[PDB]
């Protein structure tokens, strides 16, 4: 819910399938933490 | 135009330049033909004089005293672009050092019409 | 050299996808969406609003699943983008704006079908460059000949198209909506006849594990049924997921027999051994004595045991005496496409063909009619 908050978008990804010990969707989950986690006022 | 305002407590010269080109008198108005020369010779077509070539291919290069083939190539012609890369020389800032990118238009256009 | 492309083949029933340049693809797995339709009570336990591809077939026990891909055209394009999301970052692990994708699709489809694909293959994932090939020019890759008539049968629809000399002839394409899916309907309609019930979708996967389990198509129709109304020696037994046993006897060749008779679903086209000999005798004359030394079978419809016996024996029949009939199936035929996009994918001068960024987004989504096929 956390990275959901960070309007991160994560796909078939749920908390039954990290605590069940999935391998693919683990896995996906890092990767997609890795890539998303790294007056003139008056004249205007 | 870009033309910052109101920066806090400092000036800048582009629109004192605007300024002395419209009323270089310092009258602190200006009429309906003296705005309106500044915008024939801001607009389109037939050119006087050499200096706005001077001083617009400096506005071309964005004040930088060098200008390099992709900043010429959003505007020209591919044609005119490789004969001003063939005809035109590599530019020397006031460090001395040489871009293998630097492009002087000040000596061209020296050489050219000058 | 710099970086590898993807290849994406997306039929109606399986997706496929993997790098370019290499034999095997790295993920398959089924084009499903599932999504609950039961109450949920135990508060905690955190929820997911979509189950998308081979997650949604473990727990399809409280899933209506649904299929994206009708008749080997897109029908909800959100799905479609689930799955694709799902397959470019939880099944293949790689940032889609570094690789060139190649996609895969039927011979005669909607513009708009494509005219969409491109938009949003653009427009989200942002990838540099994308194309799109027809499936059984890539079957003809796969075989590397130059010359033959090539038949591809996937879950959505099934087409013929010849090629010779690497041109290919676009009236002789001849396009059947024939496939895997209206065969598990009928499979799951002639099961009835026996007692066996199934309704609802959860029960049309263990009915498509059936059909490719115990099914085979017989090489004369009448002698089999003469033959399975003699005896008992024809029937299987499968267990179901719950532990009954059902046996199936009659039912395991009249199901595929329904490809060369159409007539059994209503249908009143022709069969596919007759769809392949009206194609090929559309041609011209010189090059039907090339067409009949090399026809291909594609995907995976075509895995019945005893398929091509029985195409050969038809096709001889059909067409004239004096020349001989050869039926190519390689054993591999399932993946034949997807190998045929890496070649393609990787050749040398494959390279300029790409439909470059710059190109779409000076010319709109128009530009796919122009490039490709
Ligand atoms: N081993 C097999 N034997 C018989 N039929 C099969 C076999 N494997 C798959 N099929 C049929 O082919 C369909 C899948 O074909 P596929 O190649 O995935 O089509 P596409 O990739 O074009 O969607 C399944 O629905 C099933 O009906």
């Amino acid at each position: 819910q956390f990275l959901k908050e960070q309007r991160v978008h994560l796909e078939n990804m749920g908390s039954h399938d990290i605590v069940d010990g999935n391998h693919r969707l683990v896995l996906g989950l890092i990767w997609t933490i890795i890539l998303r986690f790294q007056s003139a006022k008056d004249a205007l | 135009y870009y033309l910052p305002m109101v920066e806090e407590g400092e000036s800048e010269p582009k629109f004192e330049k605007f300024l002395d080109a419209v009323d270089p008198g310092r009258k602190g108005y200006v009429t309906q033909e003296d705005y309106t020369y500044f915008l024939i010779d801001k607009e389109s077509e037939n050119i006087k004089s050499s200096d706005e070539i001077e001083n617009s291919f400096q506005a071309l290069a964005e004040g930088k005293a060098y200008i390099t083939k992709e900043d010429m190539k959003q505007a020209l012609t591919p044609e005119q672009v490789s004969f001003c890369a063939s005809h035109m020389q590599q530019y020397v800032d006031p460090r001395g050092r040489s871009h293998p990118a630097g492009y002087d238009y000040v000596g061209f256009i020296n050489s050219y019409f000058g | 050299d710099d970086i590898a492309a993807l290849v994406v083949d997306n039929g109606s029933g399986m997706c496929k996808a993997g790098f370019a340049g290499d034999d095997a693809p790295r993920a398959v797995f089924p084009s499903i969406v599932g999504r609950p339709r039961h109450q949920g009570v135990m508060v905690g336990m955190g929820q997911k609003d979509s189950y998308v591809g081979d997650e949604a077939q473990s727990k399809r026990g409280i899933l209506t699943l649904k299929y994206p891909i009708e008749h080997g055209i897109v029908t909800n394009w959100d799905d479609m983008e689930k799955i694709w999301h799902h397959t470019f970052y939880n099944e293949l692990r790689v940032a889609p704006e570094e690789h060139p994708v190649l996609l895969t699709e039927a011979p005669l489809n909607p513009k708009a079908n494509r005219e969409k694909m491109t938009q949003i293959m653009f427009e989200t994932f942002n990838t540099p460059a994308m194309y799109v090939a027809i499936q059984a020019v890539l079957s003809l890759y796969a075989s590397g000949r130059t010359t033959g008539i090539v038949m591809d049968s996937g879950d959505g629809v099934t087409h013929t198209v010849p090629i010779y000399e690497g041109y290919a002839l676009p009236h002789a394409i001849l396009r059947l909506d024939l496939a895997g899916r209206d065969l598990t309907d009928y499979l799951m309609k002639i099961l009835t006849e026996r007692g066996y019930s199934f309704t609802t979708t959860a029960e049309r996967e263990i009915v498509r594990d059936i059909k490719e389990k115990l099914c085979y198509v017989a090489l004369d129709f009448e002698q089999e049924m003469a033959t399975a109304a003699s005896s008992s020696s024809l029937e299987k037994s499968y267990e179901l997921p719950d532990g009954q046993v059902i046996t199936i006897g009659n039912e395991r060749f009249r199901c595929p027999e329904a490809l060369f008779q159409p007539s059994f679903l209503g249908m009143e086209s022709c069969g596919i051994h007759e769809t392949t000999f009206n194609s090929i005798m559309k041609c011209d004359v010189d090059i039907r004595k090339d067409l009949y030394a090399n026809t291909v079978l594609s995907g995976g419809t075509t895995m019945y045991p005893g398929i091509a016996d029985r195409m050969q024996k038809e096709i001889t029949a059909l067409a004239p005496s004096t020349m001989k009939i050869k039926i190519i199936a390689p054993p591999e035929r399932k993946y034949s496409v997807w190998i045929g996009g890496s070649i393609l994918a990787s050749l040398s001068t494959f390279q300029q063909m790409w439909i470059s960024k710059q190109e779409y987004d000076e010319s709109g989504p128009s530009i796919v009619h122009r490039k490709c096929f």
